[PDB]
């Protein structure tokens, strides 16, 4: 099967540079043009350029000419996207693509002078002796981290039905994220409900068991 | 000097069969991909492009990844009357701003017998 | 470069309703016109290629049409899994461009939000902060407005609001509102109220707790 695996999320200070990666499987990149696309929250999808890994020929949209440099390595079956003099307008998700239907999962690139901070996770519980209803809603508050992303799961991915993980919101160079889970009351007091928060930029994986009070 | 040769002026297949559009290049020079079109001129329809594009109905007769390959014949599966037309085997070269057409074959007329 | 204008940028359709998305081009395009479906958190998926051909796995209810400078995507019978963003794409003119996209939501029946309010946890209070969290889950339509009342008075700032996209299953929306105060400011008050205004109620939707 055809698949494109891109590198992890990147945090770059404004004016610096970064090189994103894209490794392919199920085919040889030498046989097809490898494209790069950016998507900003307010400007949609924009084609950056492509490379013919067979001869190294590169094309670029005139907008990204002096900004983007595309390279490829047929030996490792990998394509690269180098971005220079990154401004805050370059904060976007960057996609790798074999044109048509084959896309990578995307790479978040945040351009900001803010410092990296691990999150504080706080449990949200109704409390012991509280009125028992049919359902109970537990929560998890992830506060004061930078940058994106943060991975939140419940019971190591076992709980997925009634989970709502909300998008992060930036307030003074720090993000705040919350997640709720609704389970039957016949389970949570007797069964373990644990909030699994991961923040790769700080290498912090925290499990937060939801206890009543 | 490369030539693009389509040894079939015309072809007749039945609906539901496969259409084999034959094409051979006489040279590897210049370097560049091969593209198949239905019709010529500005509004021509892209049928195949060996480097980019989605063409799930098309399979190549030979392995185009081989460096010494000069067979650019393709097969279009599950032919319907709507696939009738003139198909051109076109060699492209590297140019500006994108790939530039180098030479085109004389064309192969595909006619279809309906069910 | 070619300008692909997709209007309207957001639209709504009920289940079983026929919906048509339009794509107008600043200059002529040919069979290089693709449609891409994208849902939040996933890569763009090729949906229609060469104007009218469905990609593999795309349900037969989809269809594409158009030529020249105007194209269209059509769903014969709207389904819940069809709720996504759809971008038209051209690559017959250099450089290849995309449209701004049309976000397509499913118009389900109205649903009142299920509201949960949480006082600041004991872990956060020992750090010096106090965040009151209010979940407003599984409501429709999306439009909602939340106010924070502290002992009968509205607290204007210090609030972080976040909304989820339309859920893939029940096609509802959810909202989280967090009011963050210093530990001192929080303890100077007894009752905290999460007040929401939503179409499903002609009165405000209130959820409160007393600090003791």
């Amino acid at each position: 099967e055809v698949q494109l695996q891109q590198s992890g999320a990147e945090l770059v200070k404004p004016g610096a540079s970064v090189k994103l990666s894209c490794t392919a499987s199920g085919f040889n990149i030498k046989d097809y043009y490898i494209h790069w696309v950016q998507q900003r929250t307010e400007q949609g999808l924009e084609w950056i350029g492509r490379i013919d890994p067979e001869d190294g020929e590169t094309k670029y949209a005139p907008k990204f000419q002096d900004k983007a440099t595309i390279t490829a390595d047929t030996s490792s079956n990998t394509a690269y996207l180098h971005l220079s003099s990154l401004t805050s307008e370059d904060t976007a998700v960057y996609y790798c693509a074999r044109w048509g239907a084959y896309w990578g999962q995307g790479t978040l690139v945040t351009v900001s002078a803010a410092k990296t901070t691990p999150p504080s996770v706080y449990p949200l519980a109704p409390g012991s002796a509280a009125q028992t209803n049919s359902m109970v809603t537990l929560g998890c508050l992830v506060k004061g981290y930078f940058p994106e992303p943060v991975t939140v799961t419940w019971n190591s991915g076992s709980l997925s039905s009634g989970v709502h993980t909300f998008p992060a919101v930036l307030q003074s160079d720090l993000y705040t994220l919350s997640s709720s889970v609704t389970v039957p009351s016949s389970t949570w007091p007797s069964e373990t409900v644990t909030c699994n928060v991961a923040h790769p930029a700080s290498s912090t994986k925290v499990d937060k068991k939801i206890v009543p009070r | 000097e490369l030539q693009v040769i389509q040894p079939d002026k015309s072809v007749l297949v039945a609906a539901g069969e496969t259409a084999t559009l034959r094409c051979t290049a006489t040279s590897l020079i210049p370097v560049g991909p091969i593209q198949w079109f239905r019709g010529a001129g500005p509004g021509r329809e892209l049928i195949y492009n060996q480097k980019e594009g989605h063409f799930p109905r098309v399979t190549t007769v030979s392995d185009l990844t081989k460096r010494n390959n000069m067979d650019f014949s393709i097969r279009i599966g599950n032919i319907t009357p709507a696939d009738a037309g003139t198909y051109y085997c076109v060699k492209f070269r590297k140019g500006s701003p994108d790939d530039v057409e180098f030479k085109s074959g004389a064309g192969t007329e595909l006619s279809v017998r309906a069910k | 470069q070619i300008v692909l204008t997709q209007s309207p940028a957001i639209m709504s359709a009920s289940p079983g309703e026929k919906v048509t998305l339009t794509c107008a081009s600043s200059s002529v395009s040919s069979s290089y016109l693709y449609w891409y479906q994208q849902k939040p958190g996933s890569s763009p998926k090729l949906w229609i290629y060469s104007t009218s051909n469905l990609a593999s796995g795309v349900p037969a209810r989809f269809s594409g049409s158009g030529s020249g400078t105007s194209y269209s995507l059509t769903i014969s019978s709207m389904e819940a899994e069809d709720a996504a963003s759809y971008f038209c794409h051209q690559w017959s003119s250099y450089p290849r461009t995309f449209g701004a996209g049309t976000k397509l939501e499913l118009k389900r029946a109205d649903a009142a939000p299920t509201v949960s309010i949480f006082p600041p946890s004991s872990e956060q209070l020992t750090s010096g902060g106090a965040s009151v969290v209010c979940f407003l889950n599984n409501f429709y339509p999306k439009d909602i407005n939340v106010k924070w009342k502290i002992d009968g008075s509205e607290r204007q700032n210090g609030v972080l609001n976040s909304w989820t996209d339309q859920d893939s299953k029940d096609s509802t929306y959810s909202m989280s509102s967090t009011l963050t105060l210093t530990k001192d400011e929080y303890e100077r008050h007894n009752s905290y109220t999460c007040e929401a205004t939503h179409k499903t109620s002609t009165s405000p939707i209130v959820k409160s707790f007393n600090r003791g």
